[PDB]
């Protein structure tokens, strides 16, 4: 939104769960759902490339 | 928005602290019933 | 007056932590997407 | 009482055709559980129905 | 406006159900485990 | 005996935790209590 993300802002999403929550999260921006991958530093010039 | 940080804060600091309060609920019941049905030793 | 069953005590004792599990993920829950909903 | 809360969640916030009630999905009287805990996002009734769906959708899986 | 009643309200509803399934409980566990010792013939 | 040693302890703990559940929510209702009177409009 305006300020960097304080790792209080980014979240991890559930999948399977209800997760209702989120859904209705949907339309806002400032916090940050995230996949439970913290993607590889390979696999990152990989996608670069 | 200072109020809603400062309200964000302590609502994540009541969050834990009343999952801690289950948990050890849950682990004396739990010994209560191991106790109960097969006590151990000690 | 005597010491009874222990099957029902259990019973009730399974129960006791279906209701803590649904306390917590009901508490944490709520809290969350009041977060979400209107601390935004 | 919950007849109201329950028809409301059903009927008027889920959209969902009178046809499909209770008897006829489980998960759905499961998630009701749920989602009557909660007085919000009741204006965006589509987050519910995302929800809804994408549950029964993980209900329905193979493994 | 609305939206602080509305947090209000919610935060005043979750305390109170918190207390009532906290009474609930406890009622449970006094009420069911006191069967233990036969107190009610 | 044992047994009911054991039940003597398992009824400790019983009513300890009663005891810990009313903390429970009493904390529960002052935490809310703080926040409506620090934060709520």
């Amino acid at each position: 939104d305006r300020q960097p993300l304080n790792p209080a802002n980014i979240e991890a999403r559930h999948h399977g769960v209800s997760d209702v929550p989120r859904l209705g999260a949907m339309d806002a921006d400032e916090p940050l759902f995230v996949d439970d991958y913290r993607a590889t530093d390979d696999e990152w010039t990989l996608q670069k490339v | 928005r200072v109020r809603k940080r400062y309200l964000r804060q302590e609502l994540r600091d009541l969050g834990h602290r009343v999952q801690t309060y289950c948990e050890d609920l849950e682990g004396r019941v739990s010994e209560a019933e191991a106790l109960l049905n097969q006590q151990c030793e000690l | 007056v005597l010491t009874q069953n222990v099957l029902s005590a259990l019973e009730i004792l399974r129960l006791v932590r279906l209701d803590l599990r649904q306390l917590a993920q009901s508490v944490q829950d709520t809290i969350q997407h009041m977060r979400f909903l209107y601390l935004l | 009482k919950r007849d109201e809360k329950h028809r409301h969640v059903v009927n008027v916030v889920l959209e969902l055709p009178t046809e499909i009630s209770e008897a006829t999905h489980p998960v759905l009287a499961t998630m009701l559980s749920k989602y009557t805990r909660m007085s919000s996002l009741f204006n965006d009734k589509c987050a519910f129905k995302l929800d809804l769906l994408r549950m029964v959708a993980v209900s329905r899986t193979r493994r």
